[PDB]
RNA sequence: GCUUGAGUCUCGUAGAGGGGGGUAGAAUUCCAGGUGUAGCGGUGAAAUGCGUAGAGAUCUGGAGGAAUACCGGUGGCGAAGGCGGCCCCCUGGACGAAGACUGACGCUCAGGUGCGAAAGCGUGGGGAGCAAACAGGAUUAGAUACCCUGGUAGUCCACGCCGUAAACGAUGUCGACUUGGAGGUUGUUGGCUUCCGGAGCUAACGCGUUAAGUCGACCGCCUGGGGAGUACGGCCGCAAGGUUAAAACUCAAAUGAAUUGACGGGGGCCCG
RNA sequence: AUGGCUGUCGUCAGCUCGUGUUGUGAAAUGUUGGGUUAAGUCCCGCAACGAGCGC
């Protein structure tokens, strides 16, 4: 309702899955969407093409609001990093900014274990 | 360590001159003020392993110093331990 | 990485700069060590394996210029 | 190296704020240690940062 | 007696050497909400698990513990075990320079004594993350596993105990001597260190001035494979156990290195 | 027990020897290597130099 004509695309890119959430500057969600749900499950869900979508999608949530420009803030190691920001791209947005807030410790806690297989 | 001033003080008394550093006397004397400077700090420290090993060296460096002397020059070895105030 | 897109700058150049400052950073490889522990012997192991191959690469490429095929 | 020279110590840092190896900018080992900790003085009087993010 | 071994003094140098006290930033978890809405999480594929009582995501603030990215290095320091953010306090050793000084004061060391990773034990704390045990979900013929979701001792601190590790360079300590080459590190030609290689040595592999070469001093240890580093006794330990350490019996081998094949759910390169 | 004859890997590019050299020795080298071929086919390099059976 509230015309937001600036936010921020924060990407969750994980190993499993994607995450695009898009806020006004002060960090209030506008909308959502994830690549487990936009018909994508398992091997297809860690895709950059599922990721592809969810960009997609989440532009397509937040259409009440008026976004001209999104800064973008990725976070992870994920296939949905660079899919997620050209699919936005190509909505229509103007992407200010791109920023890598992937949380790195300065030493921090202990991983788990190794898999063995 | 024992300072620079700590030092000279114990060369010029036990010594034959402020030159005299290398003598028996000097360098028990000397020895001996560093072992005695430390049972403070090992009061306080006392898992300080490490350095711990640095004042048991001088123990067994100033024990050797006095066989020696003991052995060469009995009436000085006597003078030095009580000086020092030593049982041995 | 921190991309400030530039007046009149194009979305690919933005993009491949973003692309290449984190590769820079080395934040997907830290992210990829970080993932599980590994012991400081592991560790240790690792890190003379990668000196060992170094001087072996040299060793070997600084007899291969004087050395006929 | 000076922990309050700023002008030189951001010559070995990054970008991102991360202390330049010695292979990058040829710098000795001795001098590579004392930038080091001139940096990590630094970084702790806030007269440099630790991150880009922060 | 002497000064060449050994040591003392003077000046300087590098260092994650040790002990104590502070403190910083990043991150994880949790709590409190603000925004927001149907998923999240996980795998080979799943499921358990979490989620409309609003998760996950995102923003703000708070709490708490543990560890110090980058620097970082066949880099450094330490007797070995080990030691890594930054600051202060206390403290050990090493190296170099140029003298002065003592005058063989040395080397090794059974027994003895001290130190000694991780796990473990006792008492009192602490507990984020991780995780034996344990639970559930899978996998499988079965699966007391590997994989997944959780998770308690423990991992952290103080003090005490334990005294062992492939505690390894599988190489005792000290000293002397004997062609070279390329580096690293640290002093003002020395110290420490990495790789290669000559003679020599070695069963071979290899070692090669940091020897496994050539010698000397002293110590420790071995005597076929098993039985057995076990039993019994002693000593030590709160316990777990450690340490010292047999015998009968049994076999004609066990073993090391290297060679040729074959084989690999090893690698590379090719063909039908 | 055998001769002869035959299948099979597969018409796959292999398999060997003399002499020399290396190793205490089993053995190795040659036959590996760079290119190339349908081919151990050929050229080039090479402690190998030649040779046979295959091709
Ligand atoms: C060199 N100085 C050390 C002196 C010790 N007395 C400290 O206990 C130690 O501190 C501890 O370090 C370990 C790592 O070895 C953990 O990091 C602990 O967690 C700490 O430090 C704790 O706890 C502290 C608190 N206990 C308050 O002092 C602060 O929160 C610190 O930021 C935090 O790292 C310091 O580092
Ligand atoms: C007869 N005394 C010397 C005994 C040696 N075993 C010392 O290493 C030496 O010590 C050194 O002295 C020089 C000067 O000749 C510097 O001062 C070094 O810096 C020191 O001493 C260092 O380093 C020490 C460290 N090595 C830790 O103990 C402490 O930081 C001291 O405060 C500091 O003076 C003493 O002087
Ligand atoms: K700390
Ligand atoms: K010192
Ligand atoms: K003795
Ligand atoms: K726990
Ligand atoms: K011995
Ligand atoms: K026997
Ligand atoms: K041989
Ligand atoms: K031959
Ligand atoms: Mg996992
Ligand atoms: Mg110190
Ligand atoms: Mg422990
Ligand atoms: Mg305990
Ligand atoms: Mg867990
Ligand atoms: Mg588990
Ligand atoms: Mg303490
Ligand atoms: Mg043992
Ligand atoms: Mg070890
Ligand atoms: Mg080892
Ligand atoms: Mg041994
Ligand atoms: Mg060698
Ligand atoms: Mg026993
Ligand atoms: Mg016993
Ligand atoms: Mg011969
Ligand atoms: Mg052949
Ligand atoms: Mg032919
Ligand atoms: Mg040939």
């Amino acid at each position: 309702r509230k015309q937001v004509s600036d936010g921020v695309a924060h990407i969750h890119a994980s190993f499993n899955n994607t995450i695009v959430t898009i806020t006004d500057r002060q960090g209030n969600a506008l909308g959502w969407a994830t690549a487990g749900g936009s018909g994508f499950r398992g091997s297809r869900k860690s895709t950059p093409f599922a990721a592809q979508v969810a960009a997609e999608r989440c532009a397509d949530a937040v259409k009440e609001y008026g976004i001209k420009n999104l800064e973008v803030m990725v976070k992870g190691p994920g296939p949905g990093r660079e899919s997620t920001i050209r699919a936005l791209n190509a909505a229509g947005f103007r992407i200010t900014n791109i920023t890598d807030v992937t949380p790195i410790p300065h030493x921090g806690c202990r991983p788990p274990k190794k898999r063995r297989v | 360590s024992l300072s620079t001033e700590a030092t000279a003080k114990i060369v010029s008394e036990f010594g034959r001159d402020a030159n005299d550093t290398g003598s028996t006397e000097v360098q028990v004397a000397l020895l001996t003020a560093q072992i005695n400077h430390l049972q403070g700090h090992f009061a306080e420290h006392k898992k300080d392993h490490h350095s711990r090993r640095g004042l048991l060296r001088m123990v067994s460096q100033r024990r050797k110093l006095l066989d020696y002397l003991k052995r060469k020059d009995v009436a000085r070895y006597t003078q030095l331990i009580e000086r020092l105030g030593l049982r041995r | 990485p921190v991309i400030k897109v530039r007046e009149n700058e194009p979305f690919d150049v933005a993009l491949r700069r973003f692309k290449r400052s984190c590769e820079k950073a080395g934040v997907l490889a830290e992210v990829r060590r970080r993932e599980f522990y590994e012991k400081p012997t592991t560790e240790r192991k690792r890190a003379k394996a990668s000196a060992v191959k170094r001087h072996a690469k040299k060793l070997a490429r600084e007899n291969a210029r004087r050395t006929r095929l | 190296i000076d922990y309050k020279d700023i002008a030189t110590l951001k010559n070995y840092i990054t970008e991102s704020g991360k202390i330049v190896p010695s292979r990058i900018t040829g710098t000795r080992a001795k001098y590579q240690r004392q930038l080091a900790r001139a940096i990590k003085r630094a970084r702790y009087l806030s007269l440099l940062p630790y991150t880009d993010r922060h």
